[PDB]
């Protein structure tokens, strides 16, 4: 009789600890994979505003030289 | 002029908290596993 | 006995996975707590970035704009 | 003009798939350690 | 021109140290607790 | 017999879950050190960024001058 109820309460706390295993691999999927996406995302604004500022100097190159050439 | 377009860059949110709460509800219910001889 | 060993060893066993889920639990909402401020952030910077870059534009249109009609 | 490079800046990625894989074998191997009297 | 201010945008950091110290604690206490008849 | 079965049902799953356990240790670690490495990357993007619109202000804030001096 302690041993059925030994049992039960072993089987009760295995299931319990696998579904609480399931959840700790569903939120660490789930934090992955938007870490990841935010990671994307800093890199392709950081790509992207290092070709903004690039042609910013550019244009304020241009800017600066012709105004140069005006005085 | 025209610059670059970065208004489709978006950072997307987690939302764990279906998991959180079920970790601490078994947390919890783990005390209805003990074994009282 | 031997019954009241297995039964104290997993109620030991009990209390720290109890332990270990409230520990988990508690990592897992920090780190969604900073995870979701920072896309907050990014996704902050990314608006008043394209504002920033809008008024850049169009201050660079209006130099170009007189600019030209300089010369 | 010389605006400041940026081109350095960059955000690492995380990998924890092994990890994830892990936990999710252990939670199906735990039925292996099931007691059946 | 005034360019908008973006200093105050800013990133937390995270400190969860404890727990995983924690986690590591438990996973080394839990042999503890394996039976020996 | 059965106390032995039990015994050593108990021994694996307390072994499984300390691997599940330092799985978790693992991720969670992981996390943390990517999740910090793109706050500290934010940052200093925030701040260069403070920096360089500094400086793009005050060039445009000179040509507007000068060019309010060739009119």
């Amino acid at each position: 009789e302690n041993q059925k109820l030994i049992a039960n309460q072993f089987n009760s706390a295995i299931g319990k600890i696998q579904d609480s295993l399931s959840s700790t691999s569903s939120a660490l999927g789930k934090l992955q994979d938007v870490v990841n996406q935010n990671a994307q995302a800093l890199n392709t604004l950081v790509k992207q505003l290092s070709s903004n500022f690039g042609a910013i100097s550019s244009v304020l190159n241009d800017i600066l030289s012709r105004l140069d050439k005006v005085e | 002029v025209d610059l670059g377009d970065i208004s489709g860059i978006n950072a997307s949110v987690v939302n764990i908290q279906k998991e959180i709460d079920r970790l601490n509800e078994v947390a919890k219910n783990l005390n209805e596993s003990l074994i009282d001889l």
